[PDB]
RNA sequence: GCCCGGAUAGCUCAGUCGGUAGAGCAGGGGAUUGAAAAUCCCCGUGUCCUUGGUUCGAUUCCGAGUCCGGGCACCA
RNA sequence: AAAUUGAAGAGUUUGAUCAUGGCUCAGAUUGAACGCUGGCGGCAGGCCUAACACAUGCAAGUCGAACGGUAACAGGAAGAAGCUUGCUUCUUUGCUGACGAGUGGCGGACGGGUGAGUAAUGUCUGGGAAACUGCCUGAUGGAGGGGGAUAACUACUGGAAACGGUAGCUAAUACCGCAUAACGUCGCAAGACCAAAGAGGGGGACCUUCGGGCCUCUUGCCAUCGGAUGUGCCCAGAUGGGAUUAGCUAGUAGGUGGGGUAACGGCUCACCUAGGCGACGAUCCCUAGCUGGUCUGAGAGGAUGACCAGCCACACUGGAACUGAGACACGGUCCAGACUCCUACGGGAGGCAGCAGUGGGGAAUAUUGCACAAUGGGCGCAAGCCUGAUGCAGCCAUGCCGCGUGUAUGAAGAAGGCCUUCGGGUUGUAAAGUACUUUCAGCGGGGAGGAAGGGAGUAAAGUUAAUACCUUUGCUCAUUGACGUUACCCGCAGAAGAAGCACCGGCUAACUCCGUGCCAGCAGCCGCGGUAAUACGGAGGGUGCAAGCGUUAAUCGGAAUUACUGGGCGUAAAGCGCACGCAGGCGGUUUGUUAAGUCAGAUGUGAAAUCCCCGGGCUCAACCUGGGAACUGCAUCUGAUACUGGCAAG
């Protein structure tokens, strides 16, 4: 499942951009940043020990575009891995192919990227992948199809990616509208959206 | 289960049966002819006896009158009396 | 694991009409009787006028048509149905079944209440097709009374704009017939060859979306739920998927059999009697409310508008106006299913021998498409015929 | 069992074969019980549409 | 007597064998002693996917054991030691 | 699929089961009270089965139908 | 080829507060339902209730190269016959292919299902000694002769059917003794003594009844000694409840002999002695297949054995016996019980807890599937035959995971709703507008692998009769996919076909208003609600989840709330009213000596599957699968001797 309506609605409560619907509204008119959603927007939210963990929850699948099925899938996959669950996790959430999508400017938003990968837009290796979580290895190359290529949407967010920093894991060239996964993500430029204290409590429970 | 395709398996066991129980009181008891050997007090002529019953012993426990290695036992139970005496 | 009927020649729906003790039995089994001699070259035989255990089981006549029978033109399923005023329901929605009708009067008793109302369904529901057969004539006195007699027969066609004397009125004594007397078995074959000709002829409706009105439902112990009655649209063959809609929620199921008259049936024809096994269906959940059907051709409905003709005294209407806010009793196929009815902006009543547009609201849902015929009731006579212009919701 | 019917509106009767799930109300002696609305006998509750998959009452209805 | 037979795995359009030492009172996917290889019919670029244990149906049909016809196939194309 | 019976104020009792249904008991409201009980002072209910009919007349009769009980009745 | 990440807090006692402690609660999971809602794809899943009864179908048999026979079908061979006329009919002939039916040989007892028994030497964990087998397989011997039966078939015949009845013929790989046999059998030894089956292929020579024989090969038999998957016994430790569950046993306890057993023992019978077992649990009566392992939780502990897999028992009921390696048995045999069914009323028939299907129960459940393709199993002399066994599509939100339902951009954001300070704000770049693709579904096009073996032709080799026969391979090509337009891929529009469900007093993520005005109900607890309620119900908005959603129950958690992990007892529920003292537990200090336990050590084992760690693969995941890590203990035995334990003295 993904989001058909109106997306901007979620980066104003969540306190980020979740780089979605980046575009602009002219001369700000109605503007409606610097406020939480709906006529009760400034009314301030409240918290509970598990209210902070449902939040922070919300924002990092909110962050990476992923169901609560595949939150809860990465979770026990990073405690079947040896070490700390909560760093494995945290390895997992950075690699998988819509999020590289849009680290590599195939889509100006999230929304554009994970688009492009089910609909064959993005092969990997040369070969065609229909599926968001699939894990580019390193100094592999993600590719575009030629009748994405066409894609009047994709041409304006590759130029949107030239002169734009890009996590250090990767690198995207627009002129061959192709970019190297170059090596594995690294946690020491970016982390997940969680408290590593509150992932541990609900089994105490 | 209520049905097999097939049904002559399962006569081919009554057939069986028969000729099995008409023979396996038959084989066991010529002993009797055995016993008036034992009754002598001579271990030898006791012996040649039990030799005389071997045909039907073995020839017994090979055929289905009462199946497996049965053979064995018999010969035991007889020898069990007759080695008594020397 | 069961024989086939086979479709060979056109094939009709028909049904007895009349009064109990009048012969409404004993014509049907009668003329079915006379017709293995006459037509079907036999010899008069006890086995001919006796019938087996197994059929008098289960067609007890007031759920079953459990009459299925041949003659030189056609082949025939037959409905039996109340003679009595206690129970009338099974006839006037058998009447828009069938193709036409067997009336049936006893000169012993002479005309009771349901050779009356039995002769009106025709015009007012169903379809003016009726062959009629005067019975005990062997018990009047003198032959030129039953000549009289036969007159009244001609008048009470005659009361229902049915013509009185171009409609074939047999004498007969069918119980007569049915044993093997030499003179009433010779005047009972007579209705046979009407028969072949009155209708004139079957037509089927076999084009169309798959429409079973359900008759009757039978639990078949180790295979489960069979849903039969007169198909009144389409066809169905063996391994079709059926939807079920009407009084219920609508489901879908494989129909994996098809029959007719207690056989297997290598098709099911509109016109005709077919009953339709179910797979993954129980008998805990199944009602005679209901209607087999093609998924997606026709829905369940509590609302529908339509066009209403309300008779006039002259024809046995009211004489007083038909009010707005009215409870009648409508008749579709197999079911009568009662509605609240309305009436055109500003139209409080609307007269006898005038049409409106009416919205009917049911108080049960039935399966409903425009073009569905009825008729209304309000109690103590039926006062109008209509048609559903379309359904609303 | 006592069994509690929530929001207005009873179509069940004292002859209405019924389900019930679970309804904890110790706040009601005995009452350990919660009649489940829209199923055998017993229709959907009235003034509804936050439930539609609660109450047994579809999609909304007034 | 003892067999060297294929048991039966793998999931719908895409099964697996385990080469196995067995009874012919077992279970075909059932009861065995000992797993001398594994066969997988259908798949491509797996490594881990093959072995039969040439020295161990050796063993056994000294032991007057039968290779079954898949086996007798396999033991020609997998290394006449193990 | 059909057929039969039951539908006087919250309760009760009456009323040619053809002749505009009458009365009582209990309760509720208001006031007291932030509210309620209790009290004190005011006041209502008839689904007189819904709905069509029969008749000079329907409360009470007949069909149609609901809920609830009961009847008629089947295994391609 | 290695390894851990785990232990919690929160609402609720009162005017206010601390400690103790119950109650409620946040979490995880189920072969789950209920109720709403639902598009697509993978693999998985669907009685968890009545061991309750099943309509109808369907699930291990098979060989003519064991035998006698010749119903069917075709053919040959021969006769006869007809203008079908050298082409055609009929007949005959077991003569041939061949096969209906009978006799005969091995498995059907196998696979598959169920959880009713059994608290169990079944099962778990580990050993002990008196055991055994289909059949595969190591290896030794043997095959003399004679006699004898009968179905099929042949004829005759009753009954509704079951059931057959009457009478005749005869064969074997069918029937039987003696003979005859190995490392064989028994016997203390002398000595006696043990089996059984043939059939089939074919050539030069050679006989000849021209059948056949002989010859040789192939195929099969029987006895007997070995091996082995499989199976049994014994033994030790362990195995839910009632002690308001106190006696149980002589067929015992112990012994001895016969009997009996695969073997073993009062197994069983009997004698003789009198003992055995129990209140720290005999006995009595109740419940429950177990286990690898599945769920939950720091784990202990608890729940629990299901989806997969090892094993046991059972298959509507009761009695008994047998077929056979092995079965009072699921697919079989005699009888009884109940019900049901056929019936000529005499009589007979049947048990899905196999597969599909179904009625019923109940809160609740797939298609009388499909297929020879591939895996195993049973017969097969071999080609071959069987199989609901096996593989594989369907149905269904039953399980899990992955994907999509459009998206880049875009306002004087415009109406409306909602909220409002009445400015606007907001819902929302959401709409309108501008820009773009079709993934998936659809439709079309293309199409891998699951396939190995197996068949035949032909050559050489081996086997061998110089020779065939017999058989393998080489080589040729004969032939082989259910699932199925497959898996997977490619073309083609076009957003076109894809969003509902629950929540917003606090614990609990979401706030404002209005009405109903202590009402409707509302929460699990505290409680909310009595006319401007984030507690009701709705609105909008917000929050949370998503083709699934909520809710209910059930299990486990929080709980230390029976505390080893991990509690109190003066007083929080609480120390025996007191003494004396056995059971059992515990034992100063000193001398000597010992060690199975402990500890050091070793040997044997918990295999696979399942589990865990690390790989590999199906695009990813779900899913599948390899390698490697795990099994602390247990059984037994060796060293040390501090110590528990043992032995002796002071």
């Amino acid at each position: 499942a993904r989001y058909l309506g109106p997306k901007l609605k979620l980066s104003r409560r969540e306190g980020t951009d979740l780089f979605l619907k980046s575009g602009v509204r002219a001369i700000d008119t109605k503007c409606k940043i610097e406020q939480a959603p709906g006529q009760h927007g400034a009314r301030k939210p409240r918290l509970s020990d598990y209210g902070v963990q449902l939040r922070e929850k919300q924002k990092v699948r909110r962050i990476y575009g992923v169901l609560e099925r595949q939150f809860r899938n990465y979770y026990k996959e990073a405690a079947r891995l040896k070490g700390n669950t909560g760093e494995n996790l945290l390895a997992l959430l950075e690699g998988r192919l819509d999020n590289v999508v849009y680290r590599m400017g195939f889509g100006a938003t999230r929304a554009e990227a994970r688009q492009l990968v089910s609909h064959k837009a993005i092969m990997v290796n040369g070969r065609v992948v229909n599926i968001a979580s699939y894990q580019v290895s390193p100094n592999d190359v993600v590719s575009i199809r030629e009748k994405a290529k066409k894609q009047s949407r994709v041409k304006a967010a590759l130029e949107l990616a030239e002169q734009r920093e890009k996590p250090t894991w990767l690198e995207v060239d627009a002129g061959k509208m192709e970019g190297t996964f170059k090596r594995k993500p690294e946690r020491s430029d970016l982390s997940a959206d969680i408290n590593e204290h509150l992932i541990v409590e609900l089994y105490s429970k | 289960a209520n049905i097999k395709s097939a049904k002559k398996r399962a006569i081919q066991s009554e057939k069986a049966r028969k000729h099995n129980a008409s023979r396996r009181s038959m084989m066991r008891t010529f002993i009797k002819k055995v016993y008036a050997a034992i009754e002598a007090g001579d271990k030898a002529a006791a012996q040649k006896a039990f030799n005389e019953m071997q045909p039907i012993v073995d020839r017994q426990a090979a055929k289905g009158l009462i199946h497996k290695n049965k053979a064995a036992r018999h010969k035991a139970n007889l020898t069990a009396q007759i080695n008594k005496l020397a | 694991s069961k024989e086939k009927f086979e479709r060979t020649k056109p094939h009709v729906n028909v049904g007895t009409i009349g009064h109990v003790d009048h012969g409404k039995t004993t014509l049907t089994a009668a003329i079915t009787t006379v017709l293995a001699k006459t037509y079907g070259g036999a010899a008069r035989a006890f086995d001919q006028i006796d019938n087996a255990p197994e059929e008098k089981a289960r067609g007890i006549t007031i759920n079953t048509s459990h009459v299925e029978y041949d003659t030189p033109t056609r082949h025939y399923a037959h409905v039996d149905c109340p003679g009595h005023a206690d129970y009338v329901k099974n006839m006037i929605t058998g009447a828009a079944q069938m193709d036409g009708a067997i009336l049936v009067v006893a000169a012993t008793d002479g005309p009771m209440p349901q050779t009356r109302e039995h002769i009106l369904l025709g015009r007012q529901v169903g379809v003016p097709y009726i062959i009629v057969f005067l019975n005990k004539c062997d018990m009047v006195d003198d032959e030129e009374l039953l000549e009289l007699v036969e007159m009244e027969v001609r008048e009470l066609l005659s009361q229902y704009d049915f013509p009185g004397d171009d409609t074939p009125i047999v004498r007969g004594s069918a119980l007569k017939a049915l044993e093997g007397d030499a003179e009433w078995e010779a005047k009972i074959l007579e209705l046979a060859g009407f028969l072949d000709s009155y209708i004139p002829e079957p037509e089927r409706a076999i084009d169309k979306p798959f429409l079973l009105p359900i008759e009757d439902v039978f639990s078949i112990s180790g295979r489960g739920t069979v849903v039969t009655g007169r198909v009144e649209r389409g066809i169905i063959k063996v391994g079709e998927e059926v939807e079920i809609v009407g009084i219920k929620e609508t489901q879908k199921s494989t129909c994996t059999g098809v029959e007719m008259f207690r056989k297997l049936l290598d098709e099911g024809r509109a016109g005709e009697n077919v009953g339709v096994l179910l797979r993954g269906i129980k008998r805990e959940e199944i009602e005679r409310g209901q209607v087999l059907a093609k998924p997606g051709t026709i829905k369940p409905h509590t609302k529908f508008e339509s066009e209403v003709y309300i008779l006039s005294k002259d024809e046995g209407g009211r004489h007083t106006p038909f009010f707005k806010g009215y409870r009648p009793q409508f008749y579709f196929r197999t079911t009568d299913v009662t509605g609240t009815i309305e009436l055109p902006e500003g139209v409080e009543m609307v007269m006898p021998g005038d049409n409106i547009k009416m919205v009917v609201t049911l108080i049960h849902p039935i399966a409903m498409d425009d073009g569905l015929r009825f008729a209304i009731r309000e109690g103590g006579r039926t006062v109008g015929a209509g048609v559903v212009a379309k359904v609303l919701s | 069992v006592t069994s509690y019917i929530g929001g207005e509106g009873h179509n069940l009767q004292e002859h209405s074969v019924i389900l019930i799930r679970g309804g904890r109300v110790k706040d009601l002696p005995g009452v350990r019980y919660h009649t489940v609305r829209g199923a055998l006998d017993c229709s959907g509750v009235k003034d509804r549409k936050q439930a539609r998959s609660k109450y047994g009452v579809k999609r909304p209805k007034a | 007597m003892v067999t060297i037979r294929l048991a039966r795995h793998g999931a719908k359009k895409r099964p697996f064998y385990q080469v196995v030492v067995a009874d012919s009172r077992n279970a075909r996917n059932g009861r065995f002693i000992e797993r001398v290889g594994f066969f997988n019919p259908i798949a491509s670029e797996k490594e881990e996917g093959t072995r039969l244990d040439l020295d161990r149906i050796a063993h056994w049909v000294g032991q007057g054991a039968t290779i079954s016809d898949r086996v007798a196939a396999l033991i020609k194309e997998v290394n006449k030691a193990a």
